[PDB]
């Protein structure tokens, strides 16, 4: 909030991926609408407790 | 100098159970209509397994486009 | 920019004369169908899904028509004018042969 | 004689719509005496059966053909395979 | 009818050659056909086997193969076997007895 | 005198023979636009006078 | 004539149908049409306002589009075919040696039919609801048709195998209005019969094939117990394994008698 | 005095026009406020002229309409009561069950009279205090714990409109209807305030796993997306925001379940002890 980052939570939901539908391919395009709207916190949370 | 037709067996494969059998049919007929040819199927370890069934995997969609 | 740079060059010119006529002509759309029965008349299944009964064209032998076989038939009042080769299922298998 | 005329009449008009070509759609229900059809462009509608075609031919789920122009059912037709 | 056993035996052979030379009007199906990848449309290719076969009833389907919808496995767990054995319950019921399909008959190699 | 001369000359303007939302997804160095119209297929198509 | 009745039907024309979405004023009424756009319509005069709901099937115009006149509701040409089945019928022997468990399907299904006055003085709500599972090749279908026949009431036969059609979200606006269809004809009883192919569980996450069944049995699952509860409808179920079964229809309280064929 | 002859055949000429027969789109938001972007009800968009003398104080807010046919213009338009896609329910005949066959689920009881019952009758002692009351209800647990007849027992007795749905009646079938049916129900919500929102089964709709490789996910997930934008919207209306259930709640996609839109869990046990399996014995007895 103070250095004006887009705050992009990234988790593993595919609701709003809907331009290629997974997440497991998508690099390049998370980047280039993060580079795009710069500054940005990409927060990846990888849960890594699902057992 | 007969028409030689490549395919990869490997190919075959989606998530589409027996989406590879449309186009083994279809390739099949390709191969009827012109007169000599030679249909090279490399790499049939996968598609040419084992007859087995192991009751819980998904060896089910396999197991079709070899039948 | 690709500063209007489209295929055709200097023998498309003498095309002209001859493809205007042609474009003009119904000759084409044929909108593409395919039969699904030849009742002993002929009844194709558009790729739309709307089902209806045509007959025989200009001069087309009885014996084109096959079972599962495309043909193109008339855009307006559907009419068979030129039977099509079969299945367009094939085009994953003419890029194999080498 | 003159009765003959009127039989010709009628036939010659009947037989320029009962050739091709016309849609073809089947019978939701006879709901008698009127034919609802649920059509291969997926609407439906509403006619005053031909009476030339039977209400015996016309059972729930039959084949028939309908001219596009005006929904009449045309004629009988063997169901597809 | 079922015919299995070791390959070689000539049970795709023969079949052909008896059911072709009595004159009784034989249906060519392989069951690999049966599978589909759109939903619902093995149903619809089984129901419609099952109606032509009613018309020039008695008749023979010979199905080449039966281990496409043959499996034992339609309790399973996230697998495309919901699909498959789909077209082997609408066979068990185009199998019951209805009348006017007490005349078709069945081989199955 | 004004008034009924606004709703005489609105009759003409309500009618619309048509009109879309589209959008641009490339731009072509012909003076044509490449515009997805936005349920349906891809048209190429130039530009009015306007812009 | 035979030839004269023929041109007083072409110079008639198809008539829309619709049905009455929703009163909008006393002169407006909204259909939705089945081609699909909704329209605002007017009303012939010869048919009351008060005849009129919502909910009632009606004829339109050709293009001026206009209530026409109130028709009856429509019936699906797939529950004519699902009635016709009844050929192999047997009377009330089916499995000799299982005379006890005969008697148990009547309990269920042959008893509050034709007496409700024994339900209603003891309390019980009404039954509804029975599984039959066994070794294959046993006749839990031989039963379901001496069920059928002596009853009398109408019998419905669905195989849940040929309700899977092509398009997805028809096989869930065909089986809602069957249920409508028990409702209307009672006493009505419903034998689904082979449900192991509506039988995946939970699942999602394989095919999208797998995510057309769990949407077409969660519409069976508050159909048969929700709000709704439709009390002059009676299902029997025919299943061979009975663990392919969804965790919710393994479920008593859906279900009263849950038989085992010997 | 002539030209007052003018402006009445004017007038007459356009009210043929807002009248019968029409097309029955939705205004999406305008451009300028002479000029609006409506979606038919045939899947597209279009871009329409607004007649001028209309009122654009509930028409702003996305909400049904109606257009021309030929023209193709926004001629008048629509209360968001009419045109919705389900009757409400309050003013049918209340639910057959009452609090005396509720028998057991005690615990449970309690966390629903103040959930539900309390912010509609009296929104005033909660912002009063500064608490927010809770918004969304999500009720779960195993298939048999009667989670719906609670629900019929606090239907009776509230004597406030309601509307009853499912989650397999916004199935997709024609092009665009399921995102469209969504906007009808939250709309006629707030249009008669206060009620009661019950979606009984949601377990198909919200997937954890998508992949958008078929028509039927693309659908099924334009239909999830658009019931998120909605829940927001109607946050600070007098209706308690949408109570909703599953059986098993581990397909529930995490979206959904966030803060902002469900906030309370009451779990169904099943185990329970002796004074409360005692209870559900004595009402069917
Ligand atoms: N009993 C037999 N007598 C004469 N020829 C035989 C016999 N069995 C097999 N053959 C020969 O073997 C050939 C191959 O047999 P075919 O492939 O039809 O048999 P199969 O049991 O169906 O084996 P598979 O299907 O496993 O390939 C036959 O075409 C025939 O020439
Ligand atoms: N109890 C019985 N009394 C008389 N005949 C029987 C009996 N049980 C089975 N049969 C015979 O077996 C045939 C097929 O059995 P049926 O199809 O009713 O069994 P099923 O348990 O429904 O098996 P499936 O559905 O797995 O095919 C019957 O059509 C009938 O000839
Ligand atoms: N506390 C109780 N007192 C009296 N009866 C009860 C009680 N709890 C459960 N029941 C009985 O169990 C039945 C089924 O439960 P209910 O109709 O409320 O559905 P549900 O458990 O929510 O199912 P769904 O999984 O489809 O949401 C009730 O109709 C009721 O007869
Ligand atoms: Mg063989
Ligand atoms: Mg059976
Ligand atoms: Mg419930």
């Amino acid at each position: 909030h103070h250095t004006d980052c887009k705050f992009i939570r990234v988790s593993g939901a595919e609701l709003v991926q809907k331009y290629i539908g997974e997440g497991s391919r998508m690099v390049r395009e998370l980047f280039v609408m993060a580079r795009e709207h710069a500054p940005s916190i990409i927060f990846m949370d990888e849960i890594d407790s699902i057992g | 100098d007969a028409t030689f037709i490549r395919v990869i067996g490997s190919e075959l494969v989606q998530k589409y159970v027996g989406e590879g059998a449309r186009m083994v049919r279809e390739l099949f007929e390709m191969a009827r209509t012109k007169k000599a040819c030679i249909i090279f199927f490399d790499e049939i370890d996968a598609v040419g397994g084992a007859r087995f069934d192991d009751g819980a995997g998904g060896d089910n969609e396999v197991q079709r486009t070899m039948l | 920019g690709v500063k209007e740079s489209d295929t055709g060059l200097a023998p498309s010119h003498l095309w002209d004369i001859m493809g205007d006529r042609q474009r003009l002509g119904e000759e084409h759309p044929l909108q593409v169908a395919r039969c699904t029965k030849i009742i002993k008349k002929y009844v194709i299944n558009l790729k739309q899904i709307a089902k209806f009964v045509v007959g025989l064209g200009e001069r087309v032998s009885p014996t084109d028509i096959e079972e599962g076989m495309r043909v193109g038939v008339d855009r307006s009042k559907y009419n068979i004018e030129l039977p099509l080769p079969p299945r367009i299922d094939p085009s994953v298998t003419m890029m194999t042969v080498e | 004689n003159v009765m003959l005329e009127k039989i010709k009449d009628n036939k010659e008009k009947i037989k320029n719509n009962r050739q091709l070509p016309y849609l073809v759609a089947n019978v939701v229900e006879v709901m008698d005496k009127a034919a609802v059809v649920k059509t291969s462009s997926r609407q439906t509608v509403f006619l005053p059966m031909v009476g030339l075609v039977d209400p015996d031919k016309l059972k729930p789920n039959d084949l028939v053909g309908v001219n596009k122009d005006s929904y009449l059912i045309l004629d009988t037709l063997p169901s597809e395979f | 009818a079922l015919m299995y056993g070791p390959p070689g035996t000539g049970k795709t052979l023969l079949a052909r050659a008896c059911a072709a030379q009595t004159n009784a009007t034989f249906l060519k199906l392989a069951a690999p056909q049966l599978v589909q990848m759109y939903i619902g449309e093995g149903a619809k290719l089984v129901r419609d086997a099952f109606a032509l076969a009613k018309e020039k009833a008695p008749t023979i389907i010979f199905i080449d193969e039966l281990d496409a919808i043959g499996t034992k496995r339609f309790d399973s767990e996230k697998s495309g076997d919901r699909e498959v054995q789909r077209t082997m319950l609408e066979l068990l019921n185009q199998l019951d007895g209805f009348s006017s399909d007490d005349r078709v008959k069945v081989l199955a190699a | 005198n004004d008034k009924v001369r606004f709703i005489k000359d609105e009759l003409r303007l309500l009618q619309e023979p048509g009109s879309y939302v589209g959008e641009v997804i490339k731009i072509v160095s012909d003076k044509k636009v490449l515009v997805k119209v936005q349920p349906e297929g891809k048209y190429i198509v130039d530009v009015a006078k306007d812009i | 004539d035979k030839t004269e009745n023929d041109i007083k039907a072409l110079q008639s024309i198809g008539q829309l149908i619709g049905e009455v979405m929703k009163e909008l004023s006393e002169e407006k009424y909204i259909v939705k049409a089945s081609s699909g756009p909704r329209y605002i319509v007017g009303v012939r005069n010869s048919v009351d306002r008060s005849k009129l709901k919502k909910g009632v099937r009606v004829t339109l115009d050709i293009t001026t589009l206009t209530i026409m006149r109130i028709l009856p509701r429509e019936t699906d040409p797939l529950v004519y075919n699902m009635t016709s089945f009844e050929q192999g019928e047997i009377t009330f022997d089916g499995i000799g040696g299982l005379t006890e468990q005969i008697r148990e399907l009547r309990e269920v299904i042959e008893l509050p039919l034709k007496n409700p006055e024994i339900f209603q003085r003891v309390g019980i709500k009404p039954p509804k609801g029975v599984l039959l599972y066994g070794p294959p090749g046993t006749g839990k279908t031989l039963l379901a048709k001496a069920v059928a026949a002596t009853i009398g009431a109408n019998f419905i036969f669905s195989p849940a195998s040929g309700i899977v059609d092509k398009y997805i979200g028809e096989s869930a606006r065909i089986i809602r209005e069957m249920f409508a269809y028990a409702k209307e004809h009672e006493p009505c009883i419903i034998f689904m019969d082979e449900v192991d192919a509506i039988g995946g569980r939970r699942f999602s996450e394989g095919t999208s094939a797998d995510r057309e069944i769990q949407r077409t049995l969660m519409e069976l699952l508050t159909q048969m117990d929700g709000f709704d509860n439709l009390g002059q409808t009676k299902i029997i179920m025919a299943t061979n394994r009975p663990d392919t079964l969804d965790p919710a229809l393994l479920r008593p309280g859906r279900l009263d008698r849950k038989v085992e064929i010997p | 005095r002539h030209l007052k002859r003018e402006l009445k055949r004017a007038q007459e000429e356009v009210k043929r026009i807002q009248s019968v027969p029409l097309v029955i789109g939705q205004f999406l938001e305008p451009i300028d406020q002479n000029t609006g972007i409506v979606s038919s009800t045939t899947g597209m968009s279009y871009v329409v002229r607004i007649l001028s003398t209309l009122d654009r104080e509930l028409l702003k807010p996305s909400m049904s309409v109606a257009l021309h046919r030929h023209s193709n213009a926004l001629v008048d338009i629509l209360p968001p009561d009419s045109d919705s896609s389900i009757s409400v329910m309050g003013e049918n005949e209340k639910p057959d069950v009452t609090y005396a066959d509720v028998g057991g689920l005690d615990m449970q009881k309690q966390e629903i009279r103040e959930a539900v019952e309390l912010p509609l009758v009296q929104a005033d002692l909660y912002e009063q205090i500064g608490i927010d009351p809770p918004r969304g209800v999500l009720l779960y647990g195993p298939p048999g714990t009667g989670k719906t007849m609670l629900v019929k027992a606090v239907a009776n007795s509230t004597k406030a409109a309601f509307i009853r749905v499912n989650g397999s009646e916004f199935v997709h079938k024609y092009l665009g209807e399921g995102p469209r049916m969504v906007r009808d129900v939250f709309r006629l919500a707030r249009e008669n305030a206060p009620s009661i929102i019950f979606i009984d089964e949601v377990d198909s709709i919200a997937t954890k796993r998508f992949d958008a490789q078929t028509g039927s996910d693309r659908e099924v997930q334009r239909i999830l997306i658009e019931l998120l934008t909605q829940m927001d919207g109607f946050d600070q209306s007098t209706n308690v925001k949408v109570i909703m259930a599953t059986n098993r709640a581990d397909t529930l996609d995490p979206a959904l379940l966030r803060p902002g839109r469900l906030d309370r869990k009451i779990e169904f046990p099943s185990l329970r002890d002796r004074r409360e399996r005692r209870l559900i014995f004595g009402t069917i007895a």
